[PDB]
């Protein structure tokens, strides 16, 4: 009763970073972190599980880029279990290509494109192949008229250095495999080296759970799609439903990745790690609805501060999910203890983006200035990489002026 | 007045190259003019039609200087007649 | 990791000065301050090292005012040092004056004079004089018909007395030197008592350098030109090199003056001082680009307190380069500790400043009214001169109501 009203909270708006001695360019610094020993990112941003945010696109190009995604829930088991085996199964550079054959038009062709590939090999038990190009000399017809005799196939197991060759000999950019390789599939394989990967090689993906009767068998799907970690997501984390669902799912998956809902108290920060969660997701109402309707909220500078103090105690890892809104806020989430990054809102309009309806162009036109304006913070903190923001950037309280 | 009555003049001096020059010289003649074809002769004096040498081929190279004969298309090549309508 | 938010941070909005007993009106206050023993200034103002506020124009106005001018450095070193020998060589009464021949026509003439002589003397081994008013009586014909036959000449070394008296006699504003002396050039040696100058009598300017690969051939052709200061301008001085070109330029001209780049802190303020720089500039994002991109700043009174607080330590100078909007900034700014203030945004539309592009006329105007604002502010605060603002004057801190 008397400790009721004790309490200060700080969000971003309150602080600002204090410059400190520097012997690193923005360029030079490591964005790397470790959020588990399975779990390694190479930038600290992590594209949100929600249906306007991440799905496999998403995913695949938040991977791409040193990051994370995370595939909403907002679907059946069978739907998100196939949503992470298309980023795992992703960068090897096409064992089921689109298909049609002679009896076809021109229009199917072209309608199959625009849904955006490029050439359409030509029933159940090779003829032809049909390209953009083609269709520059074509007046829908019929798909027959296409790239008949000249055909250049190569075996199954050709090797992509097998490539790249065969395809600068014969001037063409596909090669069916009697399978598909491509050469924006082998030029892809090269353009992110920055790319997150398991141990394997293949691509990180996460996939959204909630506290339901049947995310038990989700989870089962999930993790037979070699998910890499699985985020339990909900309002409250700090309630006890949440507390049973993620040690049933630790007991029965104890190698599995689990990052767990939303909490912004140190206390709810230890139950969570107590029951068996690797990652905790910081965020309660970081003049949004939760504080409008239920009157609760925590700021989110001085929510990510209490949480990472009670995590790191543990060992464990904090992810910010809140109020982030210029490149600026993600220097100040991290060096407030975050480990990472989760947004929605900023990502929610880009291309990879779910659906076509605010249109934001690509994805990496975005994380881009995002990670450049880190890059930055830290360059004047003189933070070599991520603990080094996390551990020793101090902070300057701020009147609103 | 002179410009508009030389504008259609229906190309009989074609811009054209030989196997010796560099892939660079080619670039140089297509961004110049805005051009996306070079037909290469044989010698500057009996120009004889071996190749040509187009952007898409350009594509398919990292920037080389490797001789315009390895980089041209020459076996499947097609010309028409003067005359052809 | 606790200390991490312990600090508190205060701009010029939370902080009012308070009156004191006051035996000075506000005219009889004195402005001048001493950046180091051979940078004086009689105000306290130095137009910023930008491309769109000092070239030699604004440095020979700031100059002239009791100011001083930062020659920005988006222009060649051979570019600047002719800047800088431009600044230093003016009020001396013109040894390179424009010049015709009676081969050429009026058109030339009026264009040669609206580029703002009034005056323009008539090859590579005098024959007349044309001005204005020969123009009035003019229709742009050829320049023969000019004052060709009663031409008044002095001799190179007559005296200004020797002259603002041939001149009177003749009732003539222009006399040749047979160079050129001119009668606004007698009377600018007058009007301005207040000049900032070097021991020798010239007009003190400045010169910005960077960090770059030729910056010690920069301040070679700068120190050449008789440049006054240098100011080695970075956005985060507290990084090794901006600490290592430091004492390369100190080791290389002992006796040069040096500000320093862009600090907001004592210990960054202590490592520009510990190199070797004589004057230490203050402001790092005093919703600028540096808070809104990488979260980093500091508000600039607790920067400006804070690194002067350090400076006085050594018996070092303060510049505050921030935020100052109405002229009741300045007097915060230097109550706060400064020496002196930068300016850039407000300078940036007057007469003398770069280009013709907001006008805001002469560069007069407006230190006029920021001048008389900080003469009011000392007069409230009973500041006898700019020392007693620095030490004795104090502030009042208040909700923003
Ligand atoms: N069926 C499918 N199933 C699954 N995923 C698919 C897919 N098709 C594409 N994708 C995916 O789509 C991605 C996008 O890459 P692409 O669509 O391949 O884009 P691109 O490499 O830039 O091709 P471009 O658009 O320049 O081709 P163009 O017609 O000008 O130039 C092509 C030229 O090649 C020639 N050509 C192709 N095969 C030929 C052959 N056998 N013989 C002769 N010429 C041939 C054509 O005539 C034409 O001139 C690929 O990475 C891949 O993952
Ligand atoms: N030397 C010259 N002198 C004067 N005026 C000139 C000139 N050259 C061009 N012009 C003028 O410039 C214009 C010609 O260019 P545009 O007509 O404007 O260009 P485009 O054909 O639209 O270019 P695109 O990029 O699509 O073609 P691609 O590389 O795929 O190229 C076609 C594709 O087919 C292939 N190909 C072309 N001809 C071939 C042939 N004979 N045999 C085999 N393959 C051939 C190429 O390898 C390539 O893959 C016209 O105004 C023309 O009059
Ligand atoms: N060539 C040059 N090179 C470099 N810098 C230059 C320059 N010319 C000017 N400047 C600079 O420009 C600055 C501006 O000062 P000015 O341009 O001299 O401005 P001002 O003194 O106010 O002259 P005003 O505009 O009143 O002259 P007006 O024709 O009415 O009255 C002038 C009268 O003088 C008479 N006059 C001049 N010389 C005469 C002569 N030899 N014999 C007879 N009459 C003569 C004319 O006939 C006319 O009636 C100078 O300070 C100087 O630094
Ligand atoms: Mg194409
Ligand atoms: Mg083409
Ligand atoms: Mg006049």
């Amino acid at each position: 009763w008397e400790s009721k009203f004790s309490k200060e909270g700080l969000t971003f708006d309150d602080v600002l970073l204090v410059p400190a001695k520097s012997e690193v360019l923005p360029r030079d610094v490591d964005l790397s972190v470790e959020l588990t020993k399975t779990l390694k990112l190479n930038i600290p941003v992590i594209s949100a599980g929600m249906d306007t945010v991440t799905e496999s696109a998403m995913a695949i190009a938040m991977a791409r880029q040193g990051g994370l995604g995370i595939i909403h829930k907002n679907m059946s088991i069978e739907q998100q279990a196939e949503q992470v085996d298309k980023v795992k199964r992703s960068e090897r550079g096409i064992t089921n290509p689109f298909f049609l054959t002679p009896d076809h038009q021109v229009f199917d062709a072209e309608h199959l494109m625009g849904k955006r590939i490029s050439g359409v090999p030509i029933e159940e038990d090779l003829v032809g192949i049909i390209t953009n190009r083609d269709l520059r000399f074509i007046s829908m017809k019929i798909s027959d008229v296409m790239t008949k005799e000249e055909l250049v196939t190569a075996s199954v197991g050709t090797t992509l250095d097998e490539a790249e060759k065969i395809l600068q000999k014969h001037k063409i950019e596909k090669l069916p495999l009697v399978g598909l390789i491509t050469i924006k599939d082998i030029e892809k394989v090269i353009e992110f080296p920055n790319s997150s990967k398991d141990i394997h090689g293949r691509l990180i993906v996460g996939a959204a759970v909630g506290v339901t009767g049947d995310t038990m068998t989700r989870v089962k799907k999930l993790v037979e799609a070699n998910v890499d970690v699985i985020v339990i997501d909900t309002a409250h984390g700090h309630s006890q439903g949440v507390l049973n669902t993620v040690t049933k799912i630790r007991e029965t998956y104890p190698e599995l990745n689990i990052i767990a809902g939303n909490v912004a108290t140190a206390e709810a920060t230890r139950a969570l790690i107590e029951a068996g969660a690797d990652v905790v997701k910081v965020g309660i109402g970081p003049i949004c609805t939760t504080r409008v309707v239920a009157g609760v909220g925590v700021p989110q500078i001085t929510a990510i501060y209490d949480c990472a103090t009670e995590a790191r105690k543990h060992g464990k890892t904090i992810i910010a999910d809140g109020g982030i809104k210029f490149s600026g806020d993600i220097t100040k989430a991290l060096a407030a203890g975050g480990h990472a990054v989760m947004l929605g809102s900023l990502l929610a309009g880009t291309s990879e983006s779910p659906g076509e309806t605010p249109y934001k162009g690509p994805v990496e036109e975005t994380v881009y200035q995002l990670v450049g304006g880190l890059r930055s913070g830290m360059g004047y903190c003189g933070s070599k990489d991520l603990r080094a923001l996390r551990e020793e950037a101090q902070f300057i309280r701020m009147t609103g002026a | 007045v002179d410009k508009v009555k030389r504008s259609e003049r229906g190309i009989t001096n074609p811009f054209f190259l030989t196997p010796d020059h560099q892939v660079f010289d080619a670039e140089h003649l297509m961004g110049k003019y805005r051009i996306s074809g070079v037909p290469i002769v044989n010698n500057e004096e009996d120009q004889k039609l071996v190749g040509i040498i187009t952007n898409r081929d350009l594509r398919f190279i990292a920037d080389y200087s490797m001789k315009i004969s390895d980089v041209m298309t020459k076996e499947e090549l097609v010309t028409a007649s003067v005359g052809t309508t």
